[PDB]
């Protein structure tokens, strides 16, 4: 089966540089033209670059021309994208993709899972976790945790060390004007369980190697 | 159609009937040609189609040249 | 560049039904339009290329038609796995360009949200900031209006919203709205409320609290 695996993504500062790599498997890499495509946080797909099977021709989008350089090593079954003078708008999930071989420009029949690139001035920072206390007002109550001011993405949230999964909603993070992310994780539980059952949200932030536990109880 | 008309003239004089055939015949050579010209695929399709007729039209001249030349001879034998 | 207008942006349907997605190119591109499917945790998949040719292994539920600059993807006899994100793309020329996409969601009965309001914690207030959270739980459809009010004054520009994807089990949505104030500004006022407007509600529902109570 055809397999494409991107790497080399990660955190970079504005004006900084990154070199992405894409190792190809399950087919003869040297026979096929390749493309680079990215998906922005707004979930917009944007083609960025392409290279012929033998590197005779290279292609670039206007937004990227003069800053990115695509290359390949057929012996090592690897596609590259050297990115320079990176902008905040270059923040995206970057995919490599194999082109169909009917025409020099063609559709993309196989895609990699992608590698994430974040362009920001912010430094890596673990989250601050605050409780969303259940309201004082035989039904169901809502409670949760506020995971504030962390960078970069993702944070993983669990409840009662994974024992509580039903009714849980962990929202997508929002980027604050501070350049730091913030999200909430909530769960609906029976009102009767309040005071009896302890509720703890477990917040993990791998980038900072940080782990936070926060007990949530009625104020 | 503008691009096609322009192309027809170019392949009539500068490109020889022999050269035109090698391009049109080989898929590998056609791909290299349309890539160098940076043609959109739809224009490439239009160009090959238009060139197929031009080639056929030039081969009609050569097939008629071979036939007329034989009748040209056969007449002198009588 | 070839500009591609994909429509509609959103589609609600049920399994067994048929839907169509449209794409119009800003110039004639012959047949060279491709269709892609995107699902979470999976690589993007090519469904159809050159307008009408199915990729190997793609189910017969999918088919492609078109005329001139316009192209149409058909998905008939919808299966649960077909509910996903769809993108069109011309591959007639560089640069490759994409449609803005179509989200195909599961249709279901209207469900009103359960609304909850959360005051900021004392721990956060000690840091000099106040976050007020309003939760809209398990509603459908997605369209909803959240209005923050502080002492009856309508808030503006100081809130951010976030919405989950359709729930795998009941196909509903959930939404969080976070109001951010300084410790000083927060303590200037008493009543904090968030007003929710949704199709499932006869009239807007307001959840509120008094600071310090």
């Amino acid at each position: 089966e055809v397999m494409l695996v991107e790497s080399g993504g990660g955190l970079v500062r504005p004006g900084g540089s990154l070199k992405l790599s894409c190792t190809a498997s399950g087919f003869t890499f040297s026979r096929c033209a390749m493309s680079w495509v990215r998906q922005t946080p707004e979930k917009r797909l944007e083609w960025v670059s392409a290279i012929s099977r033998d590197s005779t021709y290279t292609y670039y989008s206007d937004s990227v021309k003069g800053r990115f350089t695509v290359s390949r090593d057929n012996a090592k079954n690897t596609l590259y994208l050297q990115m320079s003078s990176l902008r905040s708008e270059d923040t995206a999930m970057y995919y490599c993709a194999r082109q169909i071989d009917d025409y020099y420009v063609d559709a993309l029949d196989y895609w990699g899972q992608g590698t994430s690139v974040t362009v920001s001035s912010a430094s890596t920072k673990g989250p601050s976790v605050f409780p969303l206390a259940p309201s004082s007002k035989g039904g169901t109550a809502a409670l949760g945790c506020l995971v504030k001011d962390y960078f970069p993405e993702p944070v993983t949230v669990s409840w009662n060390s994974g024992a509580l999964t039903s009714g849980v909603h962990t929202f997508p993070a929002v980027l604050q004007s501070s350049g730091l992310y913030s999200l909430s994780s909530v769960v609906t539980v029976p009102s009767s369980s309040l005071g009896t059952q302890t509720y703890i949200c477990n917040v993990n932030h791998k980038p900072s190697n940080t782990k936070v536990d926060k007990k949530v109880e009625p104020k | 159609s503008i691009f096609i008309e322009d192309a027809i003239k170019y392949f009539k004089e500068k490109v020889s009937t022999q050269n035109l055939l090698l391009l049109l015949t080989d898929n590998e050579a056609w791909n290299g040609f349309v890539a160098a010209a940076e043609l959109p695929r739809n224009e490439a399709d239009e160009l090959r189609k238009a060139l197929d007729n031009l080639a056929r039209q030039m081969i009609m001249k050569d097939k008629n040249w071979h036939d007329k030349g034989q009748q040209y001879r056969n007449w002198f034998l009588k | 560049d070839v500009q591609i207008t994909q429509s509609p942006s959103y589609l609600a349907a049920s399994p067994g039904e048929t839907i169509t997605i449209n794409c119009r190119a800003s110039k004639i591109i012959s047949k060279y339009l491709a269709w892609y499917q995107e699902k979470p945790g999976k690589t993007i998949k090519l469904l159809i290329y050159s307008g009408f040719t199915l990729q190997s292994g793609i189910p017969s539920r999918f088919s492609g038609s078109g005329s001139g600059t316009d192209f149409t993807l058909t998905i008939s006899s919808l299966e649960p796995e077909d509910f996903a994100m769809y993108y069109c793309q011309q591959h007639n020329e560089y640069p490759l360009t994409f449609g803005a996409g179509t989200k195909l969601e599961i249709k279901r009965t209207v469900a009103a949200p359960s609304v909850f309001i959360f005051p900021p914690s004392d721990e956060q207030l000690k840091s000099g900031t106040a976050s007020v959270v309003c939760l809209l739980n398990n509603f459908y459809p997605r369209e909803a209006k959240v209005q923050w009010k502080v002492d009856n004054a309508l808030q503006s520009g100081n809130s951010q919203e976030s919405v989950t994807e359709q729930d795998s089990k009941d196909s509903t949505y959930s939404l969080s709205s976070t109001l951010t104030l300084s410790k000083a500004d927060y303590e200037k006022h008493k009543v904090y409320a968030c007003e929710v407007t949704h199709q499932g509600l006869s009239s807007p529902v307001t959840k509120s609290f008094n600071r310090g109570e």
